[PDB]
């Protein structure tokens, strides 16, 4: 998703 | 691919906007690219769990 | 009018912007065609093709 396992 | 001076088919890096930003450093990473080319991927839950 | 910085895309990750921009062009183009028609023989011929 991108940042954070987000985004 | 582009044309070489004889007629061969020459494989350059590509001056895409995205691959240039990235692979110049100018801005972007490997990961951010994919977000809007590749599938995006995993979402954490709240809990932590995949 | 504007000149924005595209290095404000890629790791901002805000593709939006982008797709209002060539929905923007398209409809600054199309009013702009209707423009004309309505400059010059305006008839419910443009309707038509409205």
């Amino acid at each position: 998703t991108x940042x954070f396992x987000s985004g | 691919t582009v044309i070489n001076r004889d007629g061969q088919e020459e494989k350059q890096v590509s001056f895409n906007s995205i691959y240039m930003m990235a692979d110049s450093g100018a801005r972007g990473s490997a990961a951010q690219i994919r977000q809007l080319a590749g599938m995006r991927g995993l979402m954490a839950k709240p809990d932590g769990s995949i | 009018d504007i000149v924005l910085n595209p290095l404000g895309v890629p790791s901002r990750m805000n593709i939006g912007q982008i797709l209002e921009t060539h929905l923007g062009m398209a409809a600054k183009g199309i009013g702009d065609k209707i423009n004309a028609m309505l400059k010059q023989q305006q008839e419910v011929a443009k309707l038509r093709e409205f």
